[PDB]
């Protein structure tokens, strides 16, 4: 059932948009970039949330 | 006619009378909908009428208040309260009282009390609804028909009402739904409408499950409910454990051992399909939650933080209980299975595969015994299960543990290929494929490779069921044979590989297979082509003569099909044709890339005829276009310069594609072909340059065009400059200003798509600049004066790169081009370069980044750029 | 030339690291699950920073 392509498609509907179509070898591009993107973004958020808990846990009663 | 008669004019002997309502009713609704539905609410809340007039009444009240289209839906609701804010005044109690009127027909009242509220709640309204429905169950003096249908309503509300707008008042609703389930409740019919309701509410009870207090009760009811002798309930109950298990895995530690485990296992055993399917589902959901938690653990570990949630490893823990039950279910086969039908047998094989990728290695031991014992069994259902069990644990375990087992399984596997049962034979061809794809090494092994190919060349003749997987097998095997003979590959391509001895026969049979009075069954055809293409792409330069015979055969068929177009009958026939069409071109591309420049030329005229004809005549499709362009590109790339003769007799089309931005996909192909032409012809392309440059620069300006298409264009400007060199000076002017415009573009780096787009733009620009400097610099290490024209921009350029150097959202690709652009800039002006980058440290960090980089292009180019910069250091 | 669309070794490198091995389909499966995970995490992390912000991050005359 799950060919190499049905996953590639599942990945398309994943990275870009529902049903608009870029071809293969383009999806494995954005996919790689998206992952790198999400990783950093998330790392930054984890930090920002540290300061918003450190320079925030002081102010309390 | 009437009202209690027209709605019933659907169950009468007459085809033209079937619309006796679809017209009057409809061609009367728009006129006075507020005076078409309201009246309907009167017949609905009318105990007198039958169940075909009241139900048909509610239907026109429902449909006029709902549809299953994310747009058409959120449009009728407004109209519902765009109406007399007094016109609904009565409907919201005219229908709210029909509940509990008949036996099983005022049920529509539920379908209405829902949709209506599914529009009057997002606006703080009908504060007299939720209060009602609840009390309609908490009230220890209501009837079945009452409660039952009231629960449904509530149910039908949780299913379609934005979870958001309801997260509030959830204890009343939950309380109503909880009581409708208590083991006390006499009517199973009630419990049922209540369980199916809870299922739809599990989503917005998050607040509730968190407090262990309430949870245990919710959990206890659902478990009891699974014991109720009314299967309908039983299932819907098991359905709740399945969802709950996928939303609150964290709070399952408690009821797992003393309950869930036992409840579900029995379920998996149930001789009742609807039941066991939920059992298998429950554990597949454990596997999912656990595999995902496994990532969390890995990530959190190198983040020196504890995992937000941890896995209690249930799946691994129930392996000994699960595997026997599953492998036994694989036995409840259904000889009669050409079905799009789901069932325990299917579910089990999949669930097994899941478990296999979750517990990996641990799996084999629990599965091997069942395999070894029954792969010999006289009963075909057991031989099948054995092969199947075996094939489906092939992904998860460490390969070096399976490779040996495989090697010892091959002879048996090869014989089973000839088993008398189709089922056994489907399952085996499949297992053979999985081997071929997950463990090439063992498949391509020389001990059994000979008999293994004989067997498959045969399998190709089998039933679409068997053959189809045989194709998949051949594709996997093909790539594996190539990548193996790899060290036997000298001067960039294998002189030979193990499929050689049989290549000629394999492609031969595949062509026959292509051909199948039934090729449409199991995609046998698409698979045969995809497989032939793959056997061709991954082939040894020693069977080239075999690839030739094929090309003729492919061109022959491409022709017969092009004439075979004027015989289309069914809308079906169309799509078919289109498919066979594309499939062939696709095959044409793959073959061409493999033929000698010499063989290309001969084929040239023919191919181009077919493609030109196929684009020309088929100038009324659109999808076909983007397929013929691809073919040409491929041809352009192999013919190189000789393609010049088809140019004139092709130009009109490249034009249609470049202008047709209504289907950017095609425009994109067109843009690429241009660059594909720049390299194949060059300077020579100058004739059309005029037309192209403007036509292109046109699209960069007209903004109807999809933005993805733009970066491709800027990039192509550099392909053009490289091909016409000093002649580009004509266009140097505008292009340079455009590149700057695009370079300074900006976007909210908070909409990813907008990160990819921005980088594609940044990467596209840098390419064009590069192609320009290169194009003007020429190449005879004398550095033609033309390059000085871009001398002014040098200051700006070394800039745009900086922005990037600063912005983190980058891509190694961008860092790559940038590094290169620099290299070239030193190579042309080079004084003026060294100091500007000196007054820009960030650039330097970027260069190092382009070295500490994993990507190849990135590495080399940074290296070079650095030596080219360090060279300018001691020039003074 | 040899790896531009077949170069899922890069996508693999991210999701599993260069160290070990695996086949196509069993990399875009791992890719798909990983993106979906980074998406959630990101969402969660996001609705968190939103709390430490809107909340105590302000008001103390």
């Amino acid at each position: 059932r799950s060919s190499i392509n049905d996953k590639i498609i599942e990945l398309k509907d994943l990275v870009m948009g529902t049903d608009a179509k870029m071809h293969k070898s383009g999806v494995l591009r954005k996919a790689i970039d998206y992952i790198k993107y999400l990783q950093q973004v998330n790392h930054k958020l984890r930090q920002e949330n540290m300061v918003l808990k450190l320079a925030n846990q002081k102010n309390k009663l | 006619m009437e009202l209690i008669t027209i709605l019933e004019k659907t169950v009468s002997p007459d085809r033209l009378e079937l619309e006796a309502a679809q017209k009057f009713l409809e061609r009367a609704a728009v006129e006075n909908l507020p005076t078409f539905l309201v009246e309907l609410s009167r017949v609905l809340a009318n105990p007198g009428n039958s169940q075909v007039a009241r139900v048909a009444a509610g239907l026109q009240i429902k449909n006029s208040l709902t549809s299953k289209d994310p747009d058409i839906k959120a449009q009728y609701q407004q109209r519902w309260l765009a109406i007399d804010a007094n016109a609904r005044r009565e409907v919201k109690n005219y229908v709210l009282q029909t509940l509990g009127t008949e036996t099983y027909r005022p049920s529509s009242a539920s379908q209405c009390v829902a949709g209506i509220a599914c529009a009057e709640i997002p606006v703080s309204q009908w504060p007299e609804l939720i209060p009602q429905l609840v009390a309609n169950v908490t009230n220890p003096n209501s009837t079945e028909h009452m409660k039952e249908s009231t629960l449904e309503a509530i149910g039908y509300i949780c299913q379609d009402i934005d979870p958001e707008q309801l997260q509030d008042k959830s204890n009343e609703i939950l309380t109503a739904i909880i009581q409708g389930m208590r083991k006390e409740e006499p009517s199973n019919n009630v419990k049922l409408a209540a369980t199916n309701a809870l299922l739809n509410s599990l989503e917005f009870t998050k607040a509730n499950f968190d407090k262990e207090s309430e949870r245990h009760f919710i959990m206890q009811v659902v478990c009891e409910a699974t014991q109720c002798p009314d299967t309908r309930v039983r299932v819907a109950a098991l359905q709740n454990l399945v969802k709950i298990m996928s939303l609150y895995y964290q709070y399952m530690e408690t009821y797992m051992g003393p309950a869930l485990f036992a409840i579900t296992i029995e379920a998996m055993k149930s001789d009742i399909d609807e039941v066991a399917l939920q059992g298998i589902e429950f554990w597949s959901n454990v596997c999912d939650e656990e595999m995902d938690l496994a990532i969390e653990a890995s990530e959190a570990a190198e983040q020196g933080r504890p995992p937000e949630h941890t896995s209690k490893f249930y799946a691994k823990g129930a392996l000994q209980y699960l595997v026997p039950i599953l492998t036994q279910t694989l036995t409840k086969q259904d000889e009669n299975d050409d079905d799009d039908d789901w069932n325990p047998c299917k579910a089990a094989g999949v669930c097994l595969m899941l478990l296999s990728t979750c517990c990996e290695d641990d799996i084999v031991p629990h599965v091997l015994p069942f395999i070894k014992e029954h792969i010999k069994n006289p009963d075909w259902r057991y031989r099948d299960a054995a092969v199947m069990a075996f094939g489906s644990i092939l992904e998860g375990p460490e390969p070096n543990q399976l490779k040996p087992l495989v090697i010892q399984a091959m002879p048996t596997l090869i014989e089973l290929m000839k088993d008398p049962s189709v089922v056994v034979r489907d399952t085996t061809a499949w297992t053979v494929g999985r081997i071929c794809e997950l463990l090439p090494e063992a498949a391509i092994n020389d001990v059994y490779l000979a008999p293994l190919l004989q067997c498959l060349i045969e399998g190709l003749s089998a039933e679409p069921r068997v053959a189809s997987n045989v194709c998949w097998a051949f594709s996997s095997l093909a790539e594996a044979a190539y990548e193996a003979a790899d060290v036997a590959d000298d001067q960039e391509e294998p002189a030979t590989y193990c499929l050689s001895s049989s290549f000629e026969l394999i492609v031969q049979k595949l062509l026959e297979t292509t051909d199948r009075p039934d090729g449409h069954q199991n995609n046998l055809r698409s698979s045969a082509y995809e497989s032939l293409m793959e056997i061709v792409k991954n082939s040894a330069k020693d069977c080239y003569p075999a690839v030739q015979k094929t090309t003729l055969v492919i061109m022959e068929r491409l022709q017969q099909v092009l004439q075979m177009e004027s015989h289309i009958q069914s809308t079906s026939d169309r799509i078919q044709f289109n498919d066979l069409q594309s499939l062939l071109c696709a095959t044409l591309q793959n073959v061409l890339r493999k033929v000698q420049h010499q063989d290309a030329l001969q084929i040239s005229d023919v191919v181009m005829a077919s493609l030109l004809r196929m684009f020309q005549s088929t100038a009324g499709s659109g999808g076909v276009q983007e397929d013929a362009l691809m073919a040409v590109s491929t041809l352009v790339e192999v013919l190189g310069g000789e393609f010049l003769k088809y140019m004139e007799a092709f130009k009109p089309f490249l034009g249609i594609g470049l202008k047709n931005y209504a289907e950017y996909q095609v425009c994109l192909a067109a843009v690429g072909l241009v660059g594909d032409l720049c390299r194949a012809l060059q300077s020579n392309i100058l004739p059309f340059c005029d037309e192209v440059m403007q036509l292109l620069l046109e699209n960069l300006g007209n903004e109807n065009v999809h933005r993805s298409v733009k970066p491709q264009i800027l990039s192509v400007f550099g392909d053009i400059a490289l091909a016409i060199g000093g002649e580009f000076k004509k266009y140097l002017e505008v292009v340079l200003n455009t590149l700057q415009q695009a370079s300074q573009a900006q976007v909210d780096k908070s909409d990813f798509d907008m990160v990819d787009y921005l980088n594609e733009l940044r990467e596209s620009c840098l390419e064009a600049y590069t192609g320009i400097v290169q194009g003007l610099k020429g190449d005879q290490e004398n550095v033609h004066p033309d390059v000085m024209l871009v001398q002014p921009r040098v200051e700006f350029i070394l800039s745009f790169i900086d922005h990037i150097a600063g912005d983190e959202d980058h891509t190694d690709g961008v860092v790559a081009c940038a590094a290169g652009l620099i290299g070239d800039l030193c190579t042309a002006f080079g004084k003026d370069v060294l100091k500007l980058v000196e007054a820009r440290p960030m650039i330097h960090e970027l260069l190092t980044e382009g070295r500490r980089s994993k990507t190849n292009k990135a590495k080399t180019l940074a290296t070079w750029a650095t030596k080219e910069l360090r060279k300018l250091k001691n020039q003074a």
